[PDB]
């Protein structure tokens, strides 16, 4: 569960992010497909996984959008997400396992555009975020 | 890999003592349930809409008992099973779109099922020792051409 | 989250498995300590790790015990085991990765045991129930 | 383990482009805190008390940075990583007690810092691959010994 201190942490730095989302998305995207090629199984109906590509862009945003109005929900990330959970589970069929494979993927791309603000408490902070957010995602599975 | 000589005997012992045209077929349908996001590769198979329908499946069935032969030659070389998965490795990702992640999760349930069919005794702690290292050098092998 | 049948599910297993809870346990520790040798890590401070010794069979029966005693509180895991996610974390700091494999290794234990009782449904609802305790355990983390 | 030449290329060029002696402190720092279990190994070293404590821990630097230098000599050798760290895999197993997968958590802080400092366009997703790579096979090489 965050603590109010780690909801505050979150807010904080999704301030920086926020004007780069679109980037961020695409940043993360591209990262997860390329360095943990498992996960590409999910995507071979797009045009192309390469990194920038149209398809990873136009995904990279719609991932980060739904990533940012979490952030709004983390009084109830369980109760936000049931119908994008049953989505991924029953539609898509993704293995649950994935969703932290991403996590990991955006922390990476956070540090890296927000390498001062991106402080140890903030990591943490947002890895809890994104923990719970991927257990979220998994609640409507089996 | 370096095997220790128990590991090697406990692997080619516990090889010995069972059917794979047995084990393959409860092993899948135990994975299509419990890990019900791999129905996505099977929904040619036939009827799979709830449990009952799939462990019945004579499709889920024979292909269970096709998994099984397909570990028949990383027991047979125990040494080289990297080299052993390399046309299969890129047949599962470029072909059929198996997230590498469901090989675990099948050989968590051929485990169950080995376990289930020889009992505790027989499938004791140091062979389930063996059988799991065995188990994840074939998980990485089948992983290793995803690129 | 447990369904109703899931709950009713792990209920009935159970049922069989509480005759030989001790056994069970004991199997279940050797097993982790034993195939997944990453898991001692914990556990140099007593007098043996091997299958079946003393302090493997004390400390088996003190994990199922807990399990058998979680399984009357279906409703509430999570508080229901808010103590020993704490116990866990702060006192033992044991890496919540960890409890995945202690619950793999009772499945296979529990199949062992109860070959005809423990179908695929059955399998299902225990491993939903066991990756739920896992997740309540770790809840008192960070 | 077969690295390509645009792995190997980009694994060298990141190592030389980055101070072992910033990152490591770092990398080790950003674990303990976002990694709280691991303390376990660490209370000895002065104040862990906080966040700020631990960030401002010299013996935690000076720790961070045996770490790095620790690394150094897997990537003055990618072919031999196994071997270069079998006597590193005991120690951590039979004196030290170190659960391994906190050898994966500190591969990923590595990472987070190498991408603070470097920012996404010096690392890239295609260095960030052959870093992950890396990585992962000294992680592997760290856990062998453990049984
Ligand atoms: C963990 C954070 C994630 C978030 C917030 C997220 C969010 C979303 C959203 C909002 C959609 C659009 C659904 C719609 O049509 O309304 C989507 C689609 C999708 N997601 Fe996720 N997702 C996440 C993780 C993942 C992961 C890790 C994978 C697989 C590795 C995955 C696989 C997919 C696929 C295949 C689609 C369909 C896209 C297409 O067909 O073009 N998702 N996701
Ligand atoms: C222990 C892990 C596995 C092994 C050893 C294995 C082995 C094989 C083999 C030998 C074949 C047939 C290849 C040929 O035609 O020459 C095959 C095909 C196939 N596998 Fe796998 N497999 C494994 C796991 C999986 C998993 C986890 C899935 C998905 C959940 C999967 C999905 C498929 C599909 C859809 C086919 C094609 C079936 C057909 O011929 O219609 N496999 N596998
Ligand atoms: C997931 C199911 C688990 C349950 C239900 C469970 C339950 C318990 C309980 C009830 C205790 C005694 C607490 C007390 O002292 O009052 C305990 C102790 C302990 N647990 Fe767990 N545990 C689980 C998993 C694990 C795992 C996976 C590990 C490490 C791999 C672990 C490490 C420990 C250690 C080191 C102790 C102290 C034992 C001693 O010092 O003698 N636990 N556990
Ligand atoms: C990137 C992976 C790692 C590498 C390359 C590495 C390398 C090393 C090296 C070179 C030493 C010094 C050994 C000596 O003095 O002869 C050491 C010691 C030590 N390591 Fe690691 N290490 C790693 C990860 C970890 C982790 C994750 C932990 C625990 C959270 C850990 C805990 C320790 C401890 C407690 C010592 C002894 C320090 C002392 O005596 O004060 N190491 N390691």
């Amino acid at each position: 569960s965050l603590s109010a201190k780690d909801k505050a942490n979150v807010k904080a730095i999704w301030g920086k992010i926020l004007p780069k989302s679109d980037e961020i998305g695409e940043q993360a995207l591209s990262r997860m497909l390329v360095v943990y090629p498992q996960t590409k199984a999910y995507f071979s109906h797009w045009a192309s996984v390469a990194p920038g590509s149209a398809p990873v862009k136009k995904h990279g945003i719609t991932i980060m959008n739904q990533i940012d109005d979490c952030v709004g929900h983390m009084d109830d990330l369980f109760g936000f997400l049931t119908k994008l959970s049953e989505l991924h589970a029953t539609k898509l069929r993704v293995d649950p396992t994935n969703f932290k494979i991403l996590a990991h993927n955006l922390i990476v791309v956070i540090a890296a555009y927000f390498p001062a603000e991106f402080t140890p408490e903030i990591h943490l902070s947002v890895d809890k975020f994104l923990q719970q957010l991927a257990l979220a995602l998994a609640e409507k599975y089996r | 890999v370096d095997w220790t000589d128990a590991e090697r005997s406990a692997i080619v012992g516990l090889w010995g003592k069972i059917s794979v045209d047995e084990i393959g077929p409860q092993a899948l349908a135990r994975l299509l349930i419990v890990s019900p996001w791999t129905q996505r590769h099977f929904s040619t198979f036939g009827n799979l809409s709830t449990p009952a329908a799939i462990m019945g499946n004579p499709a889920v069935a024979k292909h269970g008992k096709t998994v099984m032969h397909g570990l028949d030659r990383a027991v047979q070389n125990l040494d080289d099973i990297k080299n052993t998965y390399v046309t299969l490795s890129v047949m599962h990702s470029e072909k059929l779109f198996v997230d590498p992640d469901n090989f675990r999760l099948l050989a968590d349930c051929i485990t169950v099922c080995v376990a289930a069919k020889l009992g505790p005794a027989v499938f004791s702690a140091d062979t389930q020792e063996a059988f799991q290292k065995f188990l994840a050098v074939v998980v990485s092998a089948l992983g290793r051409q995803y690129h």
